[PDB]
């Protein structure tokens, strides 16, 4: 949790469990279309 | 030869 | 009838053959276990 | 001011039917059975 | 010589290719049938092409798509040369097959379902030369040969002469070694290529060397030999000039070639895909009458040409052909357009052709020389893009696969006016200019500029160096694009997204023609088909629902009338009647009506009085808040048809019943889906196929149903503004006018700066003076040639006359014309803001993974995921499928679930 | 805090000429072993 | 050469403790695909799918 | 995902034992994903 920081969902530190690698991946990827 | 081989409706503003 | 699509059947060969992606491909597991180039195996089969 | 143009030339009766023998429309197009029939190209049932 | 002076006809195309290949191609392709020698003892001949007669169908047109057979028309030759050895001449008349006949309109009907062939483009045989970029020494220059059947032949030239051809699978090729193996000699090669200095420094028949006809034309052209039009061989001559040209080239003297070039592709009809399946089945035949030979001379038995021959091969191939090939397409039967719209258009894809993804981003790009001839706007959107286009108003084929364009010559000859057709590489050599002559500046009128195209580029030039003139105002567009008013004051991604909305109209109950036009739907209603044209000149003298009878000079001529047929796309067609009884007619002139067409033009929507404002957030998006008028008033009603207690003794449903979602009619019943409910307007027993079989696989029933407009329904103009129903509103709840009158549709504002249309404005505004004063108009398009601002002068003046004869001052206000104060119907007060008023043409549209499992790990949902997974495939079945076709390859899976307690294993299956 | 500690292991591998008659090999009333095809029409 | 040779000598480390024999390989019998995996609706009237 | 013809060859002559500790692993097995809800300790 505290290597990878604040989650930009809720405001705080990041959940266990939450998959950060799919969410990183779309992050990126859905900003190539435009 | 063998190792190669819900309703979907328009939706408007409300 | 789900036991027949889980059923299997078995043949037998009276001639042993050898598997597709164990010889011809640019990876030949045999040639690197018999310390033989490819050319002479091929022959053989 | 008036257009250079005349508008007349864009006006067309509402209830008017298109006379396609104008200056402005091709021939009529004919049947392709009958054309090709006249001209010799196919031969009718009787004649054969 | 037609087509000079008025618009041609939009299935000329189709009609000239069919003419074309039953007049030539059939004699070409028997003329290069083999001849078959044997039977010595037996009585035979060969394939004579001497009688070559073709029998007219006995079977109607009207009779074969009842029946679904096709409509072909008989082949009878009296091939009859001489016997084998009996020395005695046994001609007799074979019936080798049937070859399919093409409507007037382009249409063939084969199986009872109307088919349609679509063109093809590809690339020219010839050379080319394309400099191909070199990382290091100078630009590799590699000049490839293209041939009838699309062999390639490249010649390679390195920092030396190199000359090397890239046929051989090595690098080298020996290029000297295959022009000395071609039978010429060393002196004479030496001393016939120019500059042989660097030449004696320097130290296949099936396809390549079988050039087309047009592929010797195109070497003598880019060449410089004069080779005759006979000789279609590829000659050592040939790869002398190539060899030479390129070491030409090499040092600068040389011109590179663009594949993009409308010169260097040929354009093919249906007369070539009709010859070459003619071919086949020539050479199936061929076959088919050597097996029946080899097995006469088995039997012993003196055969017979009619018993020797069989009538399978021909009549195979044409099915195959109009059944499994990519061109060969279903007639589109949604409205009048689709149908004159579909024959025009050009696929780069097909046999021989470039694939979707394998095609480079050039192709798909404009070119300077696809103006006229190929319409820059009509594209298929999604995957093949830029492969599928539309042909021009203007446009034929130049007896050498090459589409040309109309021009006017205006240069001081013996003429002096000259409508010619100029290849797409003979036109680029003059000047062409599209531009008014009203200009004058104290000289002689020919000093002035004018905006001109030579050599591909743009540049202006005085009057007098101005050798051709484009004077049409179609020229340049397709069917679509020109049936769009006021062009010039939209985008052309607007005017692409209006070109394919108008394909997707619904012929409605009732048609009105629209206020403003293009002045185009005339011609698309005459050449769509669903009109009735007078054949003879009379009077007519019997006018009914059901027939129409003409009398001339004695003669009478019956005429039959649509009433209430399907369609291949679920819509009703239905023809009405428009001549009294007793008045005199010509040929070419409508006797009846048709679907979405009335007096003669296109009729796709009605005139609805729309007013552009935000309401209540109903049209935020693209949407549309519609009156109820629309739905009581039967304006956007249309009919569908659709073929799959009220049982009667034999089963099948009687005539007049109301079937409902879930009753049957005929698993062993079949029943109406959802959403399916109207009345059985009639029934018939497919008792006996057509298929060869009497298969009473099942009866055709037809079912009618009208929908009436409801939210929902997608409501698009001829603009590109669409639009979805979000709701209806009371006409005392929607907002009036200063007259008193409720507006019917109400639009969204902001989407007009957003898509850049600005002609919807225009459109509307003449729509509401035309309305009022009682007029129709049709415009051509770019009307600014004339003078600046004639648009906004056409606009206002018919605003301000339907103002100024009819007391209604709201229409044009002088503080802001074109825009009129409206009021609420709720509260009744007046908006601060005026807003467009108009009468728009507004048309009906029949259309009313990994992602998601990325997104749910997303969000953390586990359990949704896995009841999903669970739903979608149905030990789970996914893992048990996936291990037995694992384990069919000789592989093992398990699970082996270990527990932690206990510390043991436990497979699981 | 002591995690749940859940195993699994799929494990893939060549079978071998033996196991293979583990799989098609089933057990009949009169004994006859049955398992192989050797008709070539299959109906 | 020396790639090929480490390869082999990757390759035979591991079935020295592995419990898979090289003899495997080949095919002394080839099993078959079950009947509804294989494409296989119905058989009505001698159709063979 | 990408050649699945050496990948599961060279996998099958090593008897790679393979532990379910990643996502489309489960995703394509049928079980409970590790992650969120899934993911227990
Ligand atoms: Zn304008």
């Amino acid at each position: 949790r505290l290597c990878y920081g604040r989650s930009p969902t809720h405001g705080d530190l990041v959940e266990l469990g939450e998959a950060v690698g799919i969410i990183a991946g779309q992050s990126i990827g859905e900003p190539g279309t435009q | 030869n063998g190792i190669r081989g819900s309703g979907r409706s328009v939706i408007v503003v409300g | 009838s789900r036991i027949r699509r889980y059923q299997m059947g078995y043949i037998k060969l009276a001639c042993p053959v050898t598997h597709v992606w164990y010889l011809k491909r640019l990876p030949s597991y045999i040639a690197n276990l018999l310390d033989k180039p490819l050319k002479e195996l091929e022959g053989l089969v | 001011g008036d257009p250079v143009y005349p508008t007349i030339n864009y006006i067309q009766d509402p209830d008017e039917v298109i006379d396609y023998r104008g200056p402005d429309f091709h021939e009529p197009t004919p049947n392709m059975l009958a054309y090709l029939k006249e001209h010799g190209k196919i031969i009718s049932r009787e004649e054969l | 010589n037609e087509g000079i002076s008025t618009i041609p006809g939009f299935n000329q195309i189709q009609f000239e290719g069919f003419c074309r290949f039953i007049d030539q191609g059939l004699t070409e392709e028997l003329y290069k049938f083999p001849k078959i020698e044997d039977t010595d003892q037996e009585i035979e001949f060969q394939l004579f092409v001497e009688t070559y007669q073709l029998v007219e169908p006995l079977i109607k047109e009207r009779d074969a798509v009842y029946e679904s057979l096709t409509y072909s028309s008989e082949l009878y030759v009296s091939a009859g040369l001489i016997w084998k050895n009996s020395r005695d001449m046994q001609e007799q008349t074979i019936f080798i097959g049937n070859i399919p006949l093409m409507n007037s309109l382009g249409t063939s009907i084969v199986n009872g379902i109307y088919r349609i062939v679509i063109n093809q483009i590809l690339q020219s045989p010839g050379i080319y030369y394309r400099s191909e970029l070199d990382h290091n020494g100078i630009s590799v220059y590699t000049g490839t040969i293209i041939s009838d059947w699309g062999g390639r032949s490249e010649l390679e030239i390195d920092r030396k002469a190199r000359i090397w051809a890239r046929v051989s699978r090595k690098q080298k090729i020996s290029i000297l070694v295959l022009s000395s193996a071609m039978g010429l000699n060393l002196r004479e090669i030496l001393e016939n290529v120019c500059y042989p200095e660097i030449f004696l420094s320097f130290l296949f028949f099936q396809q390549r060397c079988e050039l087309g006809r047009i592929g010797r034309r195109n070497m003598n052209r880019r060449l410089n030999l004069d080779i005759p039009q006979n000789n279609t061989f590829l000659l050592p001559r040939d790869i002398l000039a190539a060899a030479d040209h390129l070491i030409g080239l090499k040092f600068g003297m040389g011109a590179l070639d663009d594949m993009n070039h409308l010169k260097n592709k040929r354009i093919r009809s249906v007369a070539d895909l009709l010859q070459d399946q003619f071919g086949l089945a020539l050479v199936r035949l061929e076959n088919v009458v050597r097996g029946t030979i080899c097995g006469a001379i088995r039997h012993k038995l003196i055969p017979t040409p009619q018993n020797l021959v069989t009538s399978t091969p021909l009549t195979t191939t044409y099915e195959s052909f109009f059944g499994l090939h990519p061109l060969s397409q279903v007639l589109d039967r949604t409205n009048p357009l689709t149908q004159i719209v579909h024959g025009r258009k050009l696929s780069y894809l097909g046999p021989g052709g470039l694939t979707g993804r394998t095609a480079s981003f050039r192709i798909r790009d404009i070119h300077p020389s696809h103006y006229g001839r190929i319409c820059p706007i009509d594209t298929s959107e999604g995957i093949n893009v830029g492969l599928i286009g539309s042909l021009a108003i203007h446009a034929r084929i130049g007896h050498w696969g090459s589409l040309e364009s109309p021009f006017y010559e205006i240069s001081e000859r013996s003429t002096g006016v000259r409508m010619l057709y100029l290849s797409p590489g003979r036109d680029e050599y003059y000047m062409v200019a599209a531009g008014n002559s009203l200009a004058l500046n104290q000289d002689i009128q020919e000093e002035q500029v004018v905006p001109a195209r030579y050599r591909q580029e743009f540049l202006t030039i005085a009057w007098e160096q101005v050798h051709l003139r484009s004077i049409f105002p179609f020229q340049y567009f397709s069917i679509g694009a020109s049936l769009i008013p006021f062009i010039e004051h939209n985008d052309a991604n607007r005017a692409l997204m209006s070109s394919n909305m108008q394909r997707q109209a619904v012929p409605l109950s009732r048609s009105e023609k629209c206020i403003v036009g293009t002045g185009l739907e005339r011609q698309a209603a005459l050449d769509s088909g669903a009109l009735a044209i007078a054949e003879r000149e009379g009077r007519v003298v019997y006018t009914n629902t059901d027939k129409i009878l003409l009398a001339g000079n004695g003669d009478i001529l019956s005429i039959p009338l649509v009433i209430y047929q399907r369609s291949n796309k679920n819509t009703c067609m239905h023809q009405k009647l428009q001549v009294p009884r007793g008045k005199c007619i010509k040929k070419g002139q409508i006797l009846a009506d048709g679907a979405a067409t009335v007096g003669g033009e296109l009729a796709l929507g009605k005139n609805v009085l729309v007013a552009y404002m935000p309401w209540e957030g109903y049209n935020s998006e693209d949407a549309v808040l519609i009156s109820e008028r629309l739905v009581y008033e039967d304006i956007y009603t249309s009919f569908h048809i659709r073929k799959y207690r009220n049982l009667d003794k034999n089963g099948i449903v009687m005539l007049g019943s109301w079937v409902e979602t879930g009753d049957i009619l005929v698993e062993t019943c079949l029943k109406l889906p959802i959403g399916g409910r109207g009345r059985v307007i009639d029934v018939r027993w497919i008792q006996k196929r057509g298929g060869s079989s009497y298969n009473p696989e099942t009866i055709r029933v037809y079912i009618l149903q009208k929908r009436e407009i409801k939210v929902g329904d997608k409501v698009a103009g001829r603009h590109g503004n669409k639009g979805i129903i979000s709701k209806i509103l009371p006409r005392q709840d929607m907002p009036y006018l200063q007259d008193g009158r409720s507006v019917d549709m109400v639009f969204n504002p902001l989407g007009v700066p957003s898509r850049m249309n600005v002609g919807q404005i225009f459109e509307c505004s003449l729509g509401l003076a035309g309305s009022l004063l009682d007029r129709h108009y049709r415009i051509a398009p770019f009307d600014e040639r004339y003078e600046q601002e004639a648009s906004r002068k056409l606009v206002f003046s018919e605003l301000y006359e339907a103002s100024k004869q009819t007391a209604n001052p709201w229409v044009f206000e002088p503080e802001y014309p074109g825009k009129s104060r409206i009021f609420d119907g709720r509260t009744g007060n007046p908006f601060e803001q005026p807003v467009i008023i108009g009468k728009p043409y507004i048309l009906k549209l029949i259309h009313q993974g990994e992602m998601e499992v990325w997104a749910l790990e997303g969000f953390g949902v586990a359990h949704i995921l896995q009841e999903m997974l669970t739903y979608k495939s149905d030990a789970p079945e996914s893992f048990r499928l996936l291990v037995r076709e694992l384990r069919s390859l000789a592989l093992e899976l398990n699970h082996f679930l270990v527990s932690e307690k206990n510390f043991q294993i436990n497979r699981k299956e | 805090m002591i995690d749940r500690y859940k195993h699994q292991q799929l494990r893939i591998g060549s079978v071998s000429p033996q196991q293979i008659s583990a799989w098609a090999t089933k057990i009949l009333p009169n004994g006859e072993i049955v398992g192989e095809v050797t008709k070539p029409y299959t109906f | 050469r020396k790639d090929f040779l480490v390869r082999r000598v990757e390759l035979a480390k591991h079935f020295i403790r592995t419990n898979i024999e090289p003899e495997w390989m080949v095919l002394c019998l080839l099993p078959v695909l079950p009947p509804e995996l294989r494409p296989i609706i119905q058989i009505d009237g001698g159709k063979l799918m | 995902f990408q050649e699945t013809a050496r990948v599961l060859a060279k996998a099958a002559l090593r008897g790679r034992i393979d532990w379910l500790k990643g996502l489309k692993e489960n995703v394509v097995l049928g079980g409970v994903i590790p992650v969120g809800t899934g993911f227990k300790g």
